[PDB]
């Protein structure tokens, strides 16, 4: 079997479902397979994996300040480092941090960032979808 | 509000763990970056002109150039009244501890990376760097021989890991696979030159794809394009 | 064919502007000066020709614009001035500059001359000397940048 | 983008037919090209005979300009009625108009020879309709072109 | 109406597949252009000067400098009232992707064309080059840190390809037929001469053409020159 | 062998006269004199593969 998009891979979904009826579980793919990767790397700091230290991203180290110049250039770092080392599947294109504005005291409070990526039409060398990656090479 | 320059100093070669940062009390001026790319001028005999060949990219300088003032003038930006700058030797020493002396558990000095609020030099909003050249003035001093002014001169190179290196530089090639759909005007061995180069192969694509006919296509289409083999 | 030539003392200046054209302080001025214009020449030698050389044009160059009053205490042109000079924010604009005459055919007030200038902006704002021991008047002094100007033809 | 194609195909013989017509009721074809992909083939209107307004863009370029001059004229309502009015309405139009020139969208290789502008009494305006309150402006411009075909000649010089 | 530089990217070496453009927002003041011819120099001993030997024509050299400016003073030519420049760091990053960054399909910069309306270099209306050197310079900052003007300072270098170089040489010599009318006054040994450079072989040509008498000839024949052989 | 230099300038902005003896008449076309300049000085010869030969005349 050869399909469309079967380069880009299927997996698990985030969080994992359990169906009784059927007797299976979740399973994700192309484009959905993705979005549900980012949700994770966004999510996780970088000493939770037990043998892998260098996975996750520190957001959380910038809550409790004001939306200065100099905090939003941290976050871009950051997001831009994390998105680059662990996603070879897609390309990011800008992104956009605003605070403020709903009740104006409420939405004082929170930061929105939002993230802007297209999907490259290409394979990659760092993608681990079998079994292109044993040929396609590291 | 006013934004300062920062420095801030790491000891991982991957920009992740903060040993710390300097803030300069007055923003300088102006600095200049510089670019540079190597190519092969090598020519053949009685021949008008040439096609150099490309070699490489070399890493981009930074020059910057600023000033420390004690002399009890230039207002502390910190909000209180009747405050102005009269230390100098204590920025030189923070300074030079921070980016010039050797670090006792890695044996060099550490990894910079310089940002200026807003500033954007290219598709990021820092510069990671070493330095490599400084030099001091001082050219006021106090009766009892303590100084009340120095002027600095730095220049810094670019700095950037191998593993990341490679993946900024995803280059693609005929050694990935490629896929593309058939839109109204398309034939066979125009869509292999524009991936291959060379329309050579079609007969090959057609195979891989199960195609009995491949001089009629279908618009709804998806090829695949895959790699060529490592060594022929 | 003319006989007698025109007087200078009767004069106006408009401000086409964010609303400065309908106040009536902001066409009062005591003194309007600075409209000439300069051609900027090279010169070059031929060999062999020793009678003359030649001048080669180069470029163009205008004067600032100056405007002297007595001073007014609340001018909202004033205010467009100094936000471009305190916050480093400028918005240039239009201006009209007229020489006036009576025309009849009873008598009336009208344009002899006028001239369009473009794109000016402050350059200078200034204030006269206090002094405890003359009799003088509180004069204030713009001065302006801008791009050219043209005659209403 | 996102198309992937025309649900018919039309020939040259019948977007002959297209285009041009004794009617002047001109429709406007979409094709598809070898290597290119499908583009919009066709820029006239419903009056497609006709010598000024057989353009899209020109029709389009008057609506914006008369629409900026008539806000630009705005500001100028309810003041008196004489020339030291008339020169600053003369005076913000011809502005908007080098501006226009400058851009290339007018013609010319001088702004005199692009566009004109006038107003004054006994040239628009009468006694009458100054005495009634009305004001009165004429305006000319020449506006570019748009070319739909490419001919091509060859010479010959012996030697 | 007022025309702007131009400079069109390419990723074909032949110039063929356009990528994109950038269109400068203030024209440069003046650029340069530079040329050089080779030589060999050796000379004999106890000689009185000397007759050189032609090596080789180098690639032409093209200098240019202009300027970013963001502070609101500048017009844009688009015809709206009331605009003015105010955006300096994206034009310097499209100018960056554009002519400066690796593609990641050929792995190296892209190939450039420079065009300005009307102007001739030669006998062309365009310079094809790639970019060697660049230098920025920022000297005006916003309160948030963000740049209100950079000088920019580039150099570029001519490129023109294998197969084409050797077309514009249209290298004509005892290689290629040629063809003449003899017309009034006009000799067989003079004509020899005048196409070989030496009269000695007038009687092969003779022989060529079928001429029974050689030296009286009519003034309406051509006369075909065949090429040399290859190796003697 | 002696060596030669030169410094020279082309106007055609409309003040330099055309010493041709026709009234109103000023140089006008920088781009022509470019174009056979460089023709004649600088570019290979077809037949004999290098530049010309050139012969300075006062």
């Amino acid at each position: 079997d050869d399909e469309s998009n079967a380069y880009l891979g299927t997996g698990w979904g985030f969080p994992p479902t359990f169906e009784k009826k059927a007797r299976s579980v979740r399973l994700v793919s192309a484009e959905d397979d993705i979005r549900e990767s980012l949700q994770i790397l966004l999510s996780t700091n970088l000493g939770e994996r037990v043998m892998q230290p260098n996975y996750g991203c520190n957001l959380q180290d910038l809550l409790f300040e004001s939306l200065s110049p100099t905090v939003a250039s941290n976050i871009k770092e950051l997001v831009r480092t994390a998105i680059l080392y662990y996603e070879p599947r897609i390309r990011l294109n800008k992104l956009d941090i605003q605070q403020g504005i709903v009740n104006e005291a409420d939405a004082q409070g929170l930061i929105q960032i939002i993230v802007d990526c297209t999907i490259i039409s290409t394979n990659s060398r760092f993608n681990f979808v079998y079994p292109f990656y044993l040929q396609e090479g590291s | 509000a006013l934004t300062k320059v920062k420095l801030l100093a790491y000891q991982d070669k991957r920009f992740e763990n903060k040993l710390g940062e300097f803030e300069l009390p007055i923003n300088p001026e102006q600095f200049s970056q510089s670019f540079k790319v190597e190519y092969n001028r090598e020519q053949a005999q009685g021949s008008q002109r040439n096609d150099p060949e490309f070699k490489f990219t070399k890493p981009e300088e930074l020059k910057l150039d600023f000033t420390f003032d004690g002399t009890g003038v230039v207002p502390v930006n910190n909000g209180k009244p009747g405050e102005f700058h009269q230390d100098v030797a204590d920025q030189v020493r923070v300074f030079l501890d921070l980016v010039y002396s050797m670090n006792s558990e890695t044996h060099k000095p550490n990894f910079l990376r310089l940002i200026w609020g807003d500033f954007s030099f290219g598709e990021k909003n820092g510069f990671d760097c070493l330095l490599t050249d400084l030099q001091i003035n001082y050219t006021l001093f106090d009766q009892t021989g303590k100084p009340l002014r120095a002027k600095l001169s730095t220049t810094f190179t670019s700095y950037v890991e191998q593993n990341r290196r490679v993946r900024e530089e995803g280059k693609q090639s005929p050694d990935v696979t490629h896929q593309r759909k058939v839109k109204a005007g398309d034939t066979l061995p125009l869509m292999t030159h524009r991936i291959y180069g060379d329309p050579a192969y079609y007969l090959q694509i057609a195979k891989v794809n199960g195609l009995i006919n491949f001089r009629k296509l279908a618009t709804n289409t998806d090829l695949r394009f895959p790699p060529l083999e490592k060594t022929q | 064919i003319r006989t007698y030539p025109p007087v200078s003392f009767f004069f106006e200046v408009v401000f086409q502007g964010e609303n400065l054209d309908k106040d009536v302080v902001e066409t009062r001025f005591q003194s309007v000066t600075g409209l000439s214009v300069d051609m900027q020449t090279e010169t070059l030698k031929e060999g062999g020709e020793n009678r003359f050389e030649h001048i080669l044009p180069v470029r163009t160059k205008y004067d600032p614009l100056v405007l002297k009053r007595g001073l007014v205490n609340d001018s909202q042109m004033v205010k467009w001035c100094m936000d471009a000079i305190l916050n480093f924010d400028i918005r240039p604009m239009n201006l009209l500059v007229r020489l006036l005459h009576i025309e009849r055919s009873s008598s009336t007030i009208a344009p002899l001359m006028t001239w369009k200038v473009i794109n000016a902006w402050p350059k200078k704002w200034s204030v006269s000397e206090f002094n405890a021991e003359q009799n003088s008047i509180a004069v204030e002094s713009l001065e302006l940048n801008y791009s050219y100007f043209e005659t209403l033809k | 983008s996102s198309v992937i194609k025309p649900v018919l195909k039309i020939t040259n013989e019948q977007q002959n037919n297209l285009n041009v017509h004794p009617t002047g009721k001109s429709i406007n074809a979409i094709r598809a090209f070898t290597g290119k992909g499908t583009l919009i083939w066709g820029a006239r209107t419903l009056a497609g005979n006709d010598n000024e307004w057989r353009y899209v863009s020109v029709r389009r370029f008057f609506n914006m300009a008369e629409e900026s001059i008539k806000k630009g004229s705005e500001p100028f309502v309810f003041e008196p009625n004489d020339a030291n009015t008339w020169t600053k309405v003369k005076a913000m139009i011809e502005n908007f108009l080098t501006l226009q020139w400058r851009a290339g969208a007018l013609a010319g290789a001088k702004p005199e020879q692009a566009f004109y502008v006038k107003i004054g009494l006994n040239e628009t305006m009468t006694a009458l309709d100054i005495l009634e309150g009305r004001m009165i402006v004429e305006i000319g411009m020449a506006v570019v072109r748009p070319a739909e075909f490419i001919i091509l000649k060859f010479s010959h010089k012996m030697q």
